[PDB]
């Protein structure tokens, strides 16, 4: 059914498990996504989380794409993303080398908020504080990016699109109705071929909502709404996964 | 200026009105009234003069 | 391609499992040609269970089969009936998870007659309980379409009551046009017929 | 019915044949041997199979058994009221002084606890 | 594209015209709006509007209808439709005969809160408010049904339902692009057919969103975003008509 995530929606279904967004950030969002949208050219450009930095500013982060491709047998989205301190300036997050993103692996901790403090690595390394930031959220990207099963389609030229009719995922209390987004629609690739711990799901059968918590990424929240066919995820927390998780569990 | 003298209000006994100017003072002994009471619209007074 | 039935007993859906009875069902390859969540009455649960007529443990079966709703499934597979059987599982719980821990009546089965499911035994039965429960679902167009089984079926029980309509009708000779004539003999086949009683108000 | 639903209104809760819930609301103050009609809400007409009856509720009014003197008193006061037109400014704040002292949030019986 | 218009996207589009209500009365109708819609057996109940009243209690009005056919030229909706002064428990309007319909058109002016009080017309005529109420949102629905064009079509049977294909209205400026409810799909009556001062469009080409207004109908709101492709439409203000539309314009 619905074409784009709506953050409204989000920010009131996801409330619950503590993914919100400040009241003037909320009205700055409202007002300056729809610009950077159109100045990009990006037909979509969502909120994809907030990182939380040492000092008062946080780290929004937005990410916008123009159309998702099907190669080398996966959905390829061509992603870029916008990061920003107030919630009225979108500036751009630069991609990083591979070798930076190792050595992004090996900071730990709360980043701080200024974007222009460098870490020290080790000869020594500079590291650039957005060069984190990037490492970060495209690791919590690449690891957890959910979308109900099937709720999108191949067509003529190849283009992974929206699947207008859509039934909706049936038996929505179990993972095989989500999947990730890189996968193909057609595979039978789903939510649970991959750990068995490492995600859960909550749901309300009268109202018809599903939560889905991402738990080796605590922070990832996503919503699956039965009678109105709208889902979205949000991310909320500093980028770091919980490598201690089978303890947890 | 015709919705101003009508509309603008202020809790009743917020001000008190100067016997010679039509100039409102604050009132220092003012205690407010809490809940549905300013609800009632006796608890509440014109700001502006009648026009 | 072949189909047989199955339904949820009131034991598994008491519990909230039935939704997952559904889900291990498609998964292992079957496909739901009609479901219905419908609660049985004595009466309509004493002829469902008329082969174990007068047994000894018919009381119980009848009284547990009609204290809950239960769920009715048509199942279609290329080996519907004995793949149904096998993942069905062997008939009582607590062989069955000694046999077969992996199976519906291990997982959701509590009893020797909770059992959690129902399934068929033989083609025969199986399209005998499915004209039971959904006597619209179209079916078996083999044995019934047989010009030996045909002749008989017509002569047997369509035959008595028709033989009679076009004699009057006959007799009565309407209106050349078959319209009138069409709609005489139809009132007369729904007017007096052998099986249906005439309604009087 | 209890009298004051009667009087004040309220809304009968009536679980159909069909499985659907319904709640009605009385719309006046309801007369003694009076009735109400949900139209749509009888049972099917043998002749169409769509249309129905209409369901009609017969009002048999339950007046309490025991009435203090105060709360005749207040009785009284309320069947005798003056129009709103006619009111005094002395009546006027007596009954909002008594209005939000029966709605006092901590010690008012405007809503109570059962025990 | 959608299949039915959400609560709090409505709430959100309108909010700007005054079309607001209490949140504690938006919880209560998140809670209570599925409650109502599994009691009776409607299939699509959402909030039509919101009356004021002499008091503070406001009526709250939503609608439901299971079959929506075409007859007799019509797309006909059996819209049921409810009624509370808070989200918490909605009671039933009653259908009014076509005496009580004419009775109830003479009496203007704006209604008390206690849904059993009894108007007086002339021989006395005694009416029930809540027949006035429902005379009122008659009225209204009659005049003010809005819904994109080509949003329904005809199906087998002869139903309306949604066009699950709709691309979404091309000009969305232009009154061309709306519709009542109650005109049969293929018919191409719209809102221009009207009369031609009655409703105001105002469009943000930027954002994507249009907004028509009635005047003839002071109250009535409807928006429709293009981008995401949902419309929705509220009423607030009393049910009164504004007869003298020549002098105002």
């Amino acid at each position: 059914v619905q074409l784009e995530p709506n953050i409204t929606l989000v920010l009131k279904h996801l409330a619950s498990c503590g993914a919100v967004v400040s009241a003037e950030q909320q009205a700055a969002l409202d007002h300056s996504i729809p610009i950077k949208r159109i100045e990009a050219g990006l037909r979509s450009l969502t909120l994809w989380g907030r990182l939380t930095t040492l000092n008062g500013k946080d780290y929004l982060v937005a990410e916008g794409y123009n159309v998702a491709s099907s190669k080398e047998g996966a959905a390829v989205y061509e992603t870029k993303y916008f990061y920003s301190q107030d919630g009225a300036r979108w500036s751009d997050l630069q991609p990083v080398d591979s070798e930076t993103a190792t050595r992004c692996a090996r900071i730990k901790g709360m980043l701080s908020g200024d974007p222009a403090k460098n870490y020290e690595l080790e000869l020594v390394f500079q590291i650039p504080e957005l060069a984190v930031l990037r490492c970060r959220v495209d690791a919590i990207a690449t690891a957890t990016s959910v979308i109900p099963t099937d709720s999108t389609i191949l067509n003529a030229a190849s283009q992974v699109v929206p699947n207008r009719l859509f039934a909706g995922a049936a038996y929505p209390e179990k993972l095989e109705s989500y999947q990730h987004r890189f996968s193909l629609p057609g595979s039978g690739v789903t939510l649970s071929q991959d750990l068995r711990g490492t995600w859960a799901v909550q749901y309300d059968a009268f109202k018809g909502v599903a939560q889905v918590r991402s738990l080796l990424f605590p922070g990832y929240f996503f919503y699956y709404a039965a009678n109105e066919l709208t889902w979205g995820s949000l991310y909320v927390g500093d980028g770091l996964r919980n490598n201690d998780l089978i303890f947890m569990l | 200026a015709r919705i101003s003298a009508a509309t603008v209000c202020c809790p009743r006994g917020f001000f008190t009105a100067d016997d010679d100017s039509a100039e409102l003072s604050a009132n220092d002994e003012w205690v407010p009234l809490k809940g549905r009471e300013m609800a009632l619209p006796v608890n509440w007074s014109h700001r502006y003069a009648h026009l | 391609l072949e189909k047989t039935f199955a339904l949820i007993k009131p034991d598994a859906v008491r519990a909230g499992k039935a939704q997952e009875i559904m889900q291990l069902i498609e998964l292992n390859g079957f496909t739901i040609i009609a479901k219905q969540k419908l609660q049985l009455t004595r009466a309509r649960a004493e002829e469902f269970y008329g082969e174990h007529k007068g047994k000894e443990f018919f009381p119980k079966l009848v009284n547990f089969m009609t204290s809950g709703p239960i769920w009715a499934l048509v199942l279609a597979k290329p080996g519907a009936i004995l793949a149904w059987r096998a993942l069905m599982g062997p008939t009582n719980v607590f062989k069955a998870r000694a046999e077969q821990p992996k199976c519906l009546r291990a997982l959701y089965g509590t009893d020797g007659t909770q059992n959690a499911t129902h399934g068929s035994d033989s083609p025969i039965s199986a399209a005998r309980e499915i004209k039971f429960f959904f006597p619209t679902l179209s079916g078996d167009p083999t044995i019934y379409a047989e010009p030996t089984a045909a002749a008989e079926y017509i002569t047997k029980r369509i035959q008595p009551a028709l033989a009679k309509a076009l004699a009057a009708l006959a007799r009565e000779k309407p209106s050349a046009d078959k319209f009138e004539a069409i709609t005489f003999v139809a009132g007369y086949l729904l007017q007096n017929n052998p099986n249906k009683p005439k309604v009087l108000m | 019915l209890p009298l004051h639903h009667a009087l004040i209104g309220t809304t009968l809760d009536i679980r159909t044949l069909d499985d659907r819930d319904l709640k009605v609301p009385i719309s006046d103050i309801m007369r003694p041997g009076s009735s109400l009609t949900v139209p749509g809400e009888g049972m099917p007409l043998p002749a169409t199979p769509s249309a129905r009856g209409n369901l009609v509720i017969e009002i048999d009014l339950l007046f309490p058994t025991h009435l203090t003197e105060t709360q005749k008193m207040l009785l009284r006061s309320a069947f005798f009221l003056p129009p709103p037109t006619e009111q005094n400014e002395e009546t006027k704040k007596a009954l909002r002084d008594y209005e939000a002292a029966f709605k006092h949030d901590l010690k008012g019986w405007a809503t109570v606890f059962k025990r």
